[PDB]
């Protein structure tokens, strides 16, 4: 379960490799219902079809 | 630095004196070890405050030739049971009796098995107490379990940082990162989470700028210490996920493909012992447990480590070398192995095994100190390994909604419905769940070149995750060929040899073993400690000192059946929980 | 399944849409949209029920074992039960005698 190169064994077009945590363990905390919403909402609108 | 002209100075240009001076320092250091080997170990109870305070409490000792029996394994990154048996009318034994029905006690006891003046420590929770009677005569039989049983009733929700039943998105948690800073990370997260998320989580929790000195970590009972993102020098990386998965579960794989180790200390501050490198490491009260990831095998650095070699010349240094994609590595030799020594070889009373620089080679023959139970090799099964399933970047449910039922209405809305001419963009998606690109297939090239020609051919392989794959496609695939790999196991009791165990060679630390059978005698088998068993027996009957087995290396094929039935069972267990919490409801 | 379950992703999902469609969300992004994300948030929206049982953390001490995830015997029924569920969850870790 080990990447032997480094942040290059992620894949960046994964469902939820936005969500991946790094480093910045403070974004933990901003996951509540209104910045989650607001990003999906963002996601919808641009949405093609 | 007494000089051999020093030493002949001193003994009046005595050739014979003089060595005789030198072999009587010699024998005072041989019997300084031999002392240090046989020393007796120190077993004491502690029990939580009665006012339900921090810091245990100090319930009393028992002594080792008051004891009835003992037995306590220590195994690299798995719990492990150690069992004492006393007399009932022991006063430690009585305690732990009236335990249940005492009102004013609470119920949870720690035991601390110290060998070598605490050097070697073996502390553990409570598990049971059972009063057993051999031909009228009642005895306790006394059950704890080692203080790493804390990481299975530790998990890690989707959202550590936020209230469970709220929200806790995304549907998994996922941490990639260096491999000891992120499995450290995900058990501080999962440990802060659980005394409370009382403050606001910074970047980097192993950051010790980022934490406020105002902060009280007194309470916490357990902490975890490690080097910071930045700082971390774990070769390779990992990326772990969860969804309200038990840590261990969750780390035992990257633990196995990095050969990392987890080690426990409970710091006694009332026997003096301090700790430091983690938040809040001066304000810790008596008896707090702390985690450490550690690379004891070395396999991973860039200057490689030993594995394999011959009795006649040593240790071979090899290095790892990895193939195209990152999935497969093999062993380079170094031709010309210029690596230092240790600083710590150089230094008075050392007697520790670093990682950079293997030493210890048990050998058998014909005069051996120790017993060869048993040496087991088995090759590689299978070549290719298949991991998958649903890729959820295809075909996730919310796409399969709102993207389908766009284009279903752009079809609409142009008139496809109403001649065929149109042409459509996706209006099928959802007729193709589980079929775009649902599947990783790996055959890998060394383990078929190493096999031949008659081979299995490939094994699917579900992760401890089941829908993390397609966030970390190396990951899986690496983890996947953990499975059928080659396996040696070699058993060892220590009877009266001059290793000490612990002090000259730890859990996770690689070493080498010879087995005195025709064929093999000049081959060393190097694997890294995996079991180690301190056990005696005081009855009249028979009567065994205290004595070590080793299990050097890891097998699947020889573990026994029982074993392999109940490691079958957890992983079953835990997939099945994976399982069902993925399920999408009706 | 009260917040995601299948027939709810779809039929209020799509509605949701359509409105926002005729509205004119799409065209530009004036438009206040009203739950058309839910399929994006299945499983996260009060997926969950903890309960620390303050009894056997008293009993115990400081020193104690966190806690357990438990999967119930019919696995869509703790809805539908919260407390029996959180009961039946109980019903594992707790002291013996025999």
């Amino acid at each position: 379960m080990t990447m032997p190169n480094g942040s290059g064994g992620l894949d960046p077009g994964a469902w939820l490799s936005h969500w991946v945590n790094q480093a910045d363990l403070s974004s933990l905390a901003g996951r509540t219902e209104d910045e989650v919403r607001a990003y999906f909402e963002n996601l919808v609108q641009a949405d093609s079809g | 630095a007494n000089n051999w002209t020093d030493i002949l100075a001193a003994s009046d240009g005595d050739e014979w004196a003089a060595f005789k001076t030198i072999e009587a320092q010699a024998d005072e250091v041989r019997a300084g070890h031999q002392a240090l080997r046989r020393a007796k170990p120190l077993i004491r109870l502690w029990m939580n405050n009665p006012d339900g305070s921090e810091g245990l409490v100090y319930v009393g000792r028992v002594d080792y030739d008051d004891t009835i029996r003992g037995s306590f394994p220590f195994k690299n990154n798995t719990p492990s049971q150690g069992v004492l048996e006393l007399r009932d009318d022991n006063y430690l034994a009585v305690w732990l009796k009236q335990l249940p029905n005492n009102p004013e006690l609470k119920k949870n006891v720690v035991i601390t098995v110290d060998f070598y003046g605490g050097k070697k420590r073996w502390s553990g929770l409570l598990d049971k107490w059972t009063i057993k009677s051999k031909e009228h005569v009642k005895y306790l039989e006394v059950t704890f379990n080692d203080d790493l049983t804390m990481l299975q009733y530790l998990l890690c929700p989707p959202n550590p940082a936020l209230p469970i039943p709220v929200l806790q998105f995304p549907r998994i948690f996922g941490i990639a990162g260096p491999a000891k800073w992120a499995i450290s990370t995900l058990i501080f997260i999962n440990l802060f989470r659980v005394q409370g998320n009382l403050w606001t989580l910074p970047d980097d929790p192993f950051n010790l700028e980022s934490w406020d000195d105002i902060l009280d970590w007194s309470d916490w009972q357990c902490f975890v210490k490690s080097n910071s993102f930045l700082l971390d020098d774990s070769s390779v990386w990992t990326f772990l996920s969860s969804r309200m998965n038990p840590v261990d579960s969750i780390i035992a794989d990257a633990l196995d493909d990095a050969q990392l180790t987890i080690t426990y200390r409970r710091v006694l501050t009332d026997d003096g012992e301090t700790a430091e490198g983690f938040p809040g490491a001066h304000g810790i009260k008596n008896g707090a447990l702390v985690f450490e990831i550690v690379d004891n095998s070395n396999a991973t650095a860039l200057e490689g480590t030993f594995f394999s070699g011959t009795i006649v010349d040593g240790f071979a240094r090899s290095v790892l070398l990895y193939g195209g994609g990152f999935v497969e590595d093999t062993l380079s030799v170094v031709s010309d192995d210029q690596t230092l020594q240790p600083d710590e070889y150089y230094q008075s009373g050392w007697l520790a095994t670093m990682a950079k620089m293997p030493w210890l080679v048990v050998r058998d023959n014909e005069w051996t100190p120790i017993e060869s139970s048993d040496l087991s090799w088995g090759p590689a099964k299978n070549v290719s390994v298949i991991v998958g399933g649903d890729n959820p970047a295809a075909d996730a449910i919310a796409k399969l909604i709102i993207e389908t039922t766009g284009n279903l209405l752009g079809y609409f809305l142009l008139g496809g419905f109403s001649s065929a001419g149109t042409i459509a963009a996706d209006i099928i998606m959802p007729f193709l769940v589980g079929t775009i690109a649902a599947w990783l297939q790996w055959k890998n090239t060394g383990r078929a070149t190493e096999l031949g020609w008659v081979h299995y051919w490939e094994l699917y392989q579900q992760g401890a995750e089941t829908n993390s794959w397609s966030l970390a496609a190396l990951a899986a695939l690496r983890g996947g060929f953990l499975v059928g790999r080659s396996e040696t196991v070699h058993l060892m009791a220590l009877h009266d040899s001059w290793i000490i165990p612990g002090l000259h060679i730890d859990i996770g630390q690689r070493m080498g073993s010879t087995v005195n059978s025709k064929g093999v005698e000049n081959i060393v088998w190097v694997n890294q400690l995996e079991e180690m068993t301190a056990a005696w027996d005081n009855s009249a009957g028979q009567t065994m000192p205290l004595s070590w087995v080793l299990k050097a290396g890891k097998s699947d094929r020889a573990m026994s059946i029982g074993e392999r039935v109940a490691r079958l069972a957890k992983k079953m267990s835990e997939a099945l929980n994976n399982v069902g919490v993925h399920i999408v409801q009706s």
